[PDB]
């Protein structure tokens, strides 16, 4: 129905250093 | 050795046509996934063996960067940390490890920075998290999709129907031996030789096409056999390519549009830099016709009629090159000077087909002069090359060959399956002929 | 032998869930290349052997028709050129002979009238014409794009991980030996023992799924030894709800804490919804929890894990708030439960609103629509079933001429629900109702 | 008094066309925003004055209900917190008080339980974000959408050229006084008579169109002068509906496709439960052509003539009755179980328009035989009647009035002004005829 | 660009019977 | 570009009653 | 009349590169705009022919012939008319100006082409040239001057009274009234003076009758509307004529907030120097988000008169750190300097805190604003120019705006969707002057 | 339904010349 696949959509996502770890709310293209 | 577009690439305004431009190029369909400004993981090239690397995984150290350019497949990216522009540098966006952010914290590997800038900070968190949330990065399936599309719709192994290059008015029987980049070789029978041809490309044809049609045909004995009288290995007509449908034509394939005799202009399969006048031969079924070129020598045989469906967005109404600027190649005898149309119907005393048997659609394919793309040499398919749009005429491009004379240019449809983005040889793994060096 | 849907179908206001409504089913994403009025060319069945038939080419004469209904995949066809209803016939639309129209005479085939009507025309070219011309017709490639809707991800010979049935609180080592309609049947590795189930479905997973997850695992001696192969169902195979990238490198969550309590479909028994206590937080999102409707059992073997995005674990006063009965905990009365005096009995707390995330979806479910359901206590059977409720996105599906007390709670994108005709288009055997006796 | 859906809306398997069935009809372009088991505040119907309404603003309470089904413009609504159906209530959507979830809090409105429920909960916040959490609700803007579409494109004072219902040869310069739902009152510049028509009717035509086309035209002196220069009030091209434009047209709008003497089949637009066999009898510019039902008694005026576009969904080839299983009206002086094609074109020594000349395609239109629905009697436009879908033929429905004889069932296009989807009426404040006793 | 796939199409197809061959104008989605 | 209007999206709403006020997050399409 | 800056020059030179209508999506055709393409064909003035032609009194007088769209910069195009063998009569027009139509408008009204005079000679019947440079070739919609014309219009109207930043004080909004109108720019002239200020209809400076009220804000207004705002017309500037990037459903009916709180300090763009951001400090948080704040770089002042009050969903604010994260020269609070500035030696200076990354919540579309653009820039501080322009940098979503032929001193810090950016040829399109480099 | 607008479509345009009129189909995005 309504509730489908959209254009874009946010994405949580995390990156790892050598002085630990952290997440970043990021976005791409479906 | 092949070529690297490098030296181009670095180059203020190098114009290359987009991927989207290339509806049969891998990618062109989630092309807009992709945008400059948008953050992506890539080696790090500037770093030491800092990260501890699990073996049999990639030894390669990542940090993240920013798409500043995009030519082609290539792509030019900028570090993220860095003041100034010293250290952009070009990849390959489907043959460099290039990621979606947070691909590499999945995989339990540390973003490095690299050692030019690596002191700016202790944790760069802080820094990490104001330059990328927000940002825009890769979809997660990306190279699935890339990868999709990189797949031939043929395998080895199977039997096809071919122009013969040695007698381009039969077709021949031949079987695909290697792919590359959906890059056929075939090899004919009864014989030792054969050349490259895209799967997309209009001389290729499923099993039983040239006795459907009524098409020469040489091929092995029991081949004939079986078809005046369907194998695991014979390519069938829904692996081909076809602006048509047969759907479009009556069972037994009997036209009545293009008429025996009747004149046109069309370009010349033996000489694609040529656009020449031309007599249809013999119409056959399904749409299919015989013509020749008629700036040839006198040939009584037909040995070098050849076979353009009559929907070809490589055949044009007479009169087509004088009507958009292109220097027509003149029948046998005639000069630049001496010819017109009218003065060679009346010379000839034939009849030109109508406008109306020619159907053209012009897309906006978004080619320019002057933009960069690589082209395969129809006279060798074996070579794909550096090339250029020299000219564009509706639908209809003249495509030139970087370093070389004007002589080897080649008349080539917008939707050619010759033609690839800058950067298709690399994505493929095809070498890439570069422009010849001049020796004085 | 296998139920047939005809006589639900040949009633007034049958109302089957279409295909759109099952995200999973074949032909879910070509669907709407359907519609009633359409025209297709489709198997005569009411003429002579006239039409001189190629070698290799189906025996098969046809004619044209109009589609009048669509139910599931059951689709109620009428030929062109009758002057009544009489000879309507329902068929599964992705296992009968089929096409566009155009598809015969592309392969020099004609179209044989029906004998009935035969006589009507001598040529029928002005008729078909006239009823042909402008109408829509199918998708040249549609059922082509049905048949790659078919395949499984998965193949014979395939090892994975998947929850033991006889200890549920553990993996176990299986391999596909079998696969209907993308149902696989995992024999365990120790045993000529098994079970179905979809392919979808959240309690298989891939080889080294525990191991990273922190599950326990039943598995051969070098398996184990492996974990701490061409064969090795990998990660790519397996449907989730949310990605790794998603937790922090090594799994750590800090979102349900052991103790917490919330409601869950128990998995011994789908029926039922119950309070439930998380007993060990895992991994990258899963738990193990406990149904506090169990009988008392200090050793763990009763544990079961949900992701905690699963669509079957919900916040406590769940059943509460959609007027649904909760089966209570041990020693605990159904219709007086409340979760203020329970956790008061038990000092424990309830898992905060914030920790779940249900979205409502327009999934398309209504009251009394009929479809194709898994018995999930017997994964061998897909029944004739009915929507009885639907709450928010969560399904109470009813099996026709079986009692309330055998109805199943199933979320509206479980895999193991199915549309009308499913069963027939992957040769599946559907279990009608059972007769009643007096 | 104007008859109310309801008793049929409350019956089990009540089949109403859906609004999206009817691309005139307001709404139809964001119907889609609907569904059913979303969530909506509407009127609180049970419960008493407690909430301080401030003045200027709505005197109403609300609280939250599921919609369970959409019959048309009707929708079934139950409140949040009932157990069974028995409050269940069918509203009008566009007419009643609803509005998406958070409408009350941004105008400092308390959602009020009904007092059957009321003592469920002291505080209802663990209730209602248990069941609203998640859950599908209105766009903001959908009624300010709603209340777009309403609108006509014609205002009152506008003069046209319509079809003169006392003589459909010709047309006459008319004056929109009345405004019902798009539908307009057209009154006669030379008299008190007039008739209603849709705002999309083919029968109404901008001013100078007569002159343009070749149509005979009956209007004052003053104003022929003028058309052989824009008043303020005269309705122009834009106003008007057409399926095709004028640049598939030569500039002079002379056309070779249907010619004088040709026959077919066509609509009677004196009686549209008959199809009948008619004749081309002077083609005009820019596809427009007059012709002649043959089933009239014969007239050499050819003041019975009438004018159909090329282009027009209400004219067949010769034979579409046949192939349709429609009983054909037969010509003057033949009988419906002997007339047959053949022998009439040879009696006649006529020929038949070519299939090429008609071009049909049929949408997906979606009507279904058994689909209530509301549509005007176009033998007299004042009224909109209850009616069902008789027959689907390909895109031409045959709509039957409940409670009457077949004989007044209208022929009319699937995309026809003159159908309208169920609580239309209610909506536009036009009455809706029930069945008769 | 703007020249793309379109939700439905225009399809020329064609029947063949014992009486002999014509062409039908028809249409499909996708 | 990709960052356009989308087919649906969450909304974050207020309920007001006589004991107090709360949001709730819910969606619509657009 | 008076003289404006004529873009032709720079559109003569190769390379010139224009932010693309489609940048701007406040500009009027950007929804539009992609049934525009190059290689297209259209009806255009021809204007190298004798008047030939007999012009039916009433109606246009040009004369027309087809042209090939062969560039598009903005709403500038270059046209190439049909049958000519160079470039030398290539021309650039105003593609939502000049007389452009879609090919077949002139026959629709009985007008002939007329080919011009330079190539006149090539056929006597042009009927197969134009069939064959014409078939198959992509044309303008028939509705897309129409579909040009509406999105011309402002949701405003003359004579509307509104709420807006006081430029003489920025710490209150004053009622103000529209005057004058030009490209949806609006004239608003404030009551009890003789006053005023253009701004464009999407600025968020801006604000409905009531909101100063509702919101907690600073109102100056005439004594009888004053009256009027503390209980609690046909002229009034409602709600749905503004630009929100939020709704007020997203907060609670009494619009208390618990985000930003009174002493946080943070990074804005300063309101009376757009060159400038700098640290800022809450001043007072009002209802439903909306807070003033000051600018830390400003002299001592305790009256509290140049506060000046920022959205908390402003894409103009940012958290602590953020010139520092993306190279930017961040402007120093008083009595610091650039190389003796750190936040965290400031913070304990102060005693303060910042403002957390979490407060501020800002996504970065791909808007395809690149270096080197060129456009057209109001500007703010004299908001009745609108000039020459080109993005110097691109940062996220913000960028640096540089005004040609002037100093970086000059500079605006904008967002990439704010209002008060236009593409190349907007100036000639809504009829305002553009001004050009300085001498 | 699956019959709507169509992202392009073909148009029968038509020119008049002092020496006559004629047509052309071209097209373009709707």
């Amino acid at each position: 129905g309504a509730m489908a696949s959209r254009r874009w959509e946010q994405k949580l996502v995390h990156i790892k250093t050598m002085e630990g770890e952290f997440s970043v709310t990021m976005w791409a293209s479906g | 050795h092949s070529y690297d577009w490098l030296p181009r690439l670095s180059k203020e305004n190098f114009n290359a046509a987009p991927v989207t431009c290339f509806p049969h190029a891998p990618g062109c369909e989630v092309w807009d996934n992709l945008g400059v400004g948008m953050k992506v993981e890539v080696e790090n090239t500037d770093c030491d063996s800092i990260e501890v690397i699990q073996p049999g995984q990639t030894p390669t150290s990542f940090w993240v960067a920013t798409i500043l350019e995009i030519k082609g497949y290539k792509a030019l990216m900028s570090y993220e940390g860095f003041d100034t522009d010293s250290h952009d540098f070009w990849v390959n966006l489907c043959n460099a490890e290039v990621h979606s952010v947070g691909w590499c914290a999945t995989r339990g590997k540390p973003l490095i920075p690299p050692r030019t800038i690596e002191h700016k900070y202790k944790d760069w968190k802080d820094f990490l998290v104001g330059r990328l949330s927000g940002a825009r990065t890769l979809p997660s399936n990306f190279y699935n999709k890339i990868n999709d599309s990189l797949q031939s719709r043929f395998r080895l192994g199977l039997n096809l129907e071919c122009v013969d290059k040695d007698r381009i008015s039969q077709v021949r029987l031949a079987t695909v031996t290697k792919i590359v980049g959906k890059r056929l070789f075939l090899r004919y029978f009864d014989s030792d030789d054969g050349f490259w041809c895209h799967e997309d490309s209009p001389i290729i044809h499923p099993v039983g096409w040239a006795t459907t049609v009524g098409h020469n045909l040489a091929a092995p004995q029991d081949y004939l056999e079986r078809m005046l009288a369907v194998h695991e290995d014979d390519a069938t007509i829904e692996l081909f390519k076809m602006n048509f449908t047969f759907d479009e034509y009556y069972s037994d394939g009997k036209t009545n549009s293009f008429v025996e005799g009747m004149k046109l202009e069309a370009v010349d399969p033996l000489n694609l830099s040529s656009i020449c006048p031309a007599t249809v031969m013999a119409v056959l079924k399904f749409g299919y016709m015989m013509i020749r070129i008629d700036s040839y020598q006198p040939d009584a045989s037909g040995s070098d009629w050849f076979c353009y469906h009559e929907k070809s967005p490589c055949i044009f109404p007479a009169g087509f090159c004088s009507v958009n600027n292109i220097s027509v190649t003149p029948p046998n005898g005639y000069d630049s000077r001496t010819f017109t149309w009218e003065g060679y119907l009346r010379d000839t005393g034939a009849v030109a087909a109508g406008q109306h048997l020619f159907h053209r659609i012009i897309p906006d394919h978004g080619f320019e002069v002057g933009m960069s793309l690589e082209c395969a040499d129809l006279m060798d398919p074996r070579l794909v090359c550096v090339a250029t749009v020299a000219r564009v005429v509706g639908r209809l491009l003249k495509v030139h060959f970087d370093g070389w004379t004007d002589e080897y240019d080649q008349w080539l449809d917008c939707e050619s399956a010759d033609i690839y983005p800058v950067g298709w040889c690399v994505l493929v793994n095809h070498k890439l002929e570069g422009p010849p060096r001049v020796a004085h």
